RNA sequence: CGAUGUCGGCUCGUCGCAUCCUGGGGCUGAAGAAGGUCCCAAGGGUUGGGCUGUUCGCCCAUUAAAGCGGCACGCGAGCUG
RNA sequence: CGCUGAAAGCAUCUAAGCGGGAAGCCCGCCCCAAGAUGAGGCCUCCCACGGCAGCCGGUAAGGACCCGGGAAGACCA
């Protein structure tokens, strides 16, 4: 299920 | 065999039997044969 | 439950009824029985067999005694066959007739420290499309916090081969008693020169 | 209304010896051991065996009848014997005796051979009638069931192995 | 005055015929004997109970439907590695384990409790090899 | 919130059973063959492809079958991105 | 799914007892395996050596070291 990134990429 | 929580006599020839810790219904009519479950 | 010790000599094929039969040739005879294990004495039943003659110069004293008690000239290898009790004081290839089916046990060839693709036929990683230094790696080895560990027995890299292997139900193609040769159809564990055990088969 | 209390007529000359928890029943046709509850008293009378129960507790009442009938059947077994007849029905279907054994031809790709266990005797008067006989009522009835099971009565056709006196109830097909 | 502490004592050997006794209620008595709690000089931090020999373990008894229903359990550490063996079968294959397993659970855990369990010697069948110890037959 | 990296894929499994297949069975408006329906059963098995990032789904060609779920929507100090 | 069978004069696979019955379960096959400290067993070999369940010394059967190698192997084994 697509849900949004809660963290950004490192 | 019908398997259900409610076992009942269906016709007047139905016989309620308890067998190895389970309730069955045995009958000359095979359709009526039931075990509780 | 007949059995015999022997060395793998090598493979070829013979022709039998216009058919090529791939075979491994085993030098089997002759194996002096050097101890019998008995239910009274030992608790079970079997025959310790000896095989290939040894230079007495190389046989220490405890060994010599064991051989002596049998009236048996020293031999390089001792191995038991279980639930077998030959009438003779010597076992030879004659205990097998062509047509019989056997099980052969060998020490398999040693691959040493083997990766997961050779040991377990893992698929490894892509070779392109971005795979980064993981072309022959195993991938995941687990879940997350549950269960938080790796199963005992998880297939992983490590030593592989030089192991006891028993291939089963091989046909006896021929037996050449005059040269102590047993010809078995198919393949037998281990290198040429390696020691093997040939038993009556347990399949029906 | 009652089986335990009803006495067991014992004919000349079958014997009934009691022992704690078993009774032995001898007769013209052999012996039979009736394992029987420690709690019931088996009582030997003139030409009569009776069984008595310690109380009118449910288990006791239950053991009571079973015990009489068990003994009564033992008695009859060693005197008159016991038997069941099976009729075979349907075109291919036949029986015949191969030595002491019973061979059944009932439409399989092979015939079915039944061996008599100790105490059982197979008899084939006509070829579509089989008789199973012995002094042990359960064993007889059992072997009969075994034989019958080789080829149950079809649901659609008078065909298969039937007990004598067993009614043919078929259903239509189309 | 300080509570008395026994100097080392020579341990008593005891024999118990298990035939027909009820598994659990025989077990607790065995446990007591092993701890040493029948002794007025009982001391909790040393092994001073009896050595216990039990024979006819295969003829232990059990109430209810346990032969069919009591399941002994072993975990191998491998996936799928829980073996369930039922009383019947255990009796049928390694009967001495049934008494053994019961008493073991009624001993303390730890180094000492482990040691006490070693002092229990259980045999299926009427005989035992501990004659050299002249074990004192004990009715329990 | 002085950081518990987040969808899909790959890799690697392991478990549940409310079983997709295979084994056993009762009833059937079960002649037969084939089905339906329920029961027991988790040992094993459960394909390749077109589309789309897709999970899903649709589709082609097969199959005994092309099961559904849990494992931080299993698995980024294992890869991808 | 049964046999035999009461309670419950009939009936009942069940309450006593006995039978049949799954790719499943236990055994069977293959591999590991006595650190199985519950440390198993068998065969063979050495031997009751000097000085003061202990220490020091020289040996026994045997072992290791070193070397030439090996379809064994990362070193080790
Ligand atoms: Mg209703
Ligand atoms: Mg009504
Ligand atoms: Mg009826
Ligand atoms: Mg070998
Ligand atoms: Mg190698
Ligand atoms: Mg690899
Ligand atoms: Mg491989
Ligand atoms: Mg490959
Ligand atoms: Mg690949
Ligand atoms: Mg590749
Ligand atoms: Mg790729
Ligand atoms: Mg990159
Ligand atoms: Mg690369
Ligand atoms: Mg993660
Ligand atoms: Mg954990
Ligand atoms: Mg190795
Ligand atoms: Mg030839
Ligand atoms: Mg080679
Ligand atoms: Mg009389
Ligand atoms: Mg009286
Ligand atoms: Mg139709
Ligand atoms: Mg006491
Ligand atoms: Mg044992
Ligand atoms: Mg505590
Ligand atoms: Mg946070
Ligand atoms: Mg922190
Ligand atoms: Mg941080
Ligand atoms: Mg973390
Ligand atoms: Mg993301
Ligand atoms: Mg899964
Ligand atoms: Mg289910
Ligand atoms: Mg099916
Ligand atoms: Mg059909
Ligand atoms: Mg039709
Ligand atoms: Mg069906
Ligand atoms: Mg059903
Ligand atoms: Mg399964
Ligand atoms: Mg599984
Ligand atoms: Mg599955
Ligand atoms: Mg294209
Ligand atoms: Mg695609
Ligand atoms: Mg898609
Ligand atoms: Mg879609
Ligand atoms: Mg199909
Ligand atoms: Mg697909
Ligand atoms: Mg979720
Ligand atoms: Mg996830
Ligand atoms: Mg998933
Ligand atoms: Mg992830
Ligand atoms: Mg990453
Ligand atoms: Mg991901
Ligand atoms: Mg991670
Ligand atoms: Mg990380
Ligand atoms: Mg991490
Ligand atoms: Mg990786
Ligand atoms: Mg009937
Ligand atoms: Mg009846
Ligand atoms: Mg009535
Ligand atoms: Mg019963
Ligand atoms: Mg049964
Ligand atoms: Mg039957
Ligand atoms: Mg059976
Ligand atoms: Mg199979
Ligand atoms: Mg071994
Ligand atoms: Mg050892
Ligand atoms: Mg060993
Ligand atoms: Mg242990
Ligand atoms: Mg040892
Ligand atoms: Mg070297
Ligand atoms: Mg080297
Ligand atoms: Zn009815």
């Amino acid at each position: 299920v697509d849900k949004p990134d809660y963290r950004p990429r490192p | 065999m019908k398997v259900r929580a409610s076992v009942k006599r269906i016709c007047d020839k139905c016989k309620v039997i308890r067998r190895h810790g389970r309730v069955y219904v045995i009958c000359e009519n095979p359709k009526h044969k039931q075990r509780q479950g | 439950m007949k059995g015999i010790l022997g060395v793998k000599v090598g493979m070829t094929r013979i022709f039998r009824d216009d058919r090529a039969v791939p075979v491994t040739v085993i030098l089997a005879g002759p194996c002096p029985v050097v101890q019998r294990r008995t239910p009274e004495k030992d608790g079970y039943t079997a025959v310790q067999l000896g095989f290939l003659p040894q230079n007495p110069k190389r046989v220490n004293r405890p060994l010599k005694g064991h051989f002596a008690k049998a009236g048996v000239e020293p031999v390089r290898i001792l191995r038991e066959i279980r639930d077998f009790n030959p009438e003779g004081d010597t076992v030879t290839v004659e205990i097998f007739k062509p047509g019989e089916r056997v099980d052969v046990t060998g020490t398999s060839k040693g691959r040493g420290f083997a990766g997961v693709m050779k040991r377990w036929n893992f698929a490894g990683g892509p070779d392109s499309h971005g795979a980064h230094k993981i072309h022959r790696h195993p991938g995941s080895i687990g879940n997350r916090k549950t269960p938080g560990r790796v199963y005992k027995g998880k297939k992983m890299a490590g030593h592989y081969g030089a192991e006891r292997v028993t291939v089963m139900n091989l046909e006896v193609v021929d037996v050449i008693p005059e040269e102590n040769l047993l010809l078995v159809k198919g393949a037998v564990p281990g290198p040429n020169g390696g020691l093997v055990i040939v038993r009556e088969t347990k399949k029906a | 209304s009652r089986i335990g209390r009803l006495p067991i007529p014992v004919p000349k000359g079958v014997s009934v010896e009691v022992a704690p928890g078993r009774v032995k029943v001898k007769g013209p046709k052999g012996e039979l051991e009736v394992p029987v509850s420690p709690e019931m008293r088996v009582v030997v009378e003139e030409g009569v065996v009776r069984v008595e129960r310690p109380s009118d507790e449910r288990r006791h009442k239950s053991l009571h009848g079973l015990t009489r009938t068990l003994i009564a059947n033992a008695v009859k077994g060693v005197s008159e014997g016991y038997s069941k007849e099976l009729l075979i029905k349907g075109i291919g279907y036949r029986a015949r005796l191969v030595g002491r054994a019973l061979e059944l031809t009932v439409g399989f790709s092979h015939p079915v051979v039944v061996e008599p266990p100790e105490g059982i005797t197979f008899e084939v008067p006509e070829p579509t009638r089989v008789r199973v006989s012995g002094i042990d009522k359960q064993k007889v009835g059992q072997v009969a069931a075994n034989i019958r099971a080789i080829r149950k009565p079809s649901a659609y056709h008078e065909k298969g192995i039937y007990y004598a006196g067993e009614p043919v109830r078929l259903k239509p097909g189309k | 005055m300080k509570t008395y502490v026994p100097k080392q004592v020579e341990p008593r050997w005891v024999l118990i015929d298990a035939e027909g006794k009820t598994l659990g209620r025989l077990a607790t008595k065995i446990a007591t004997l092993l701890r040493g709690k029948h002794r007025p000089d009982w001391t909790p931090n040393v092994a001073m109970g009896d050595f216990v020999v039990v024979v006819n373990a295969d003829k232990i008894r059990v109430t209810g439907k346990k032969l069919e229903q009591k399941i002994y359990t072993r975990y191998s550490g491998y996936p799928g590695g829980l073996k369930k063996i039922p009383l019947e079968k255990m009796l049928a294959t390694h009967p001495e384990r049934v008494l053994e397993h019961a008493v073991k659970g009624m001993l303390p855990k730890g180094p000492l409790g482990r040691r006490l369990f070693k002092r229990l010697k259980v045999y299926a069948g009427p005989d035992h090899p501990h004659q050299a110890q002249r074990p004192e037959k004990l009715e329990v």
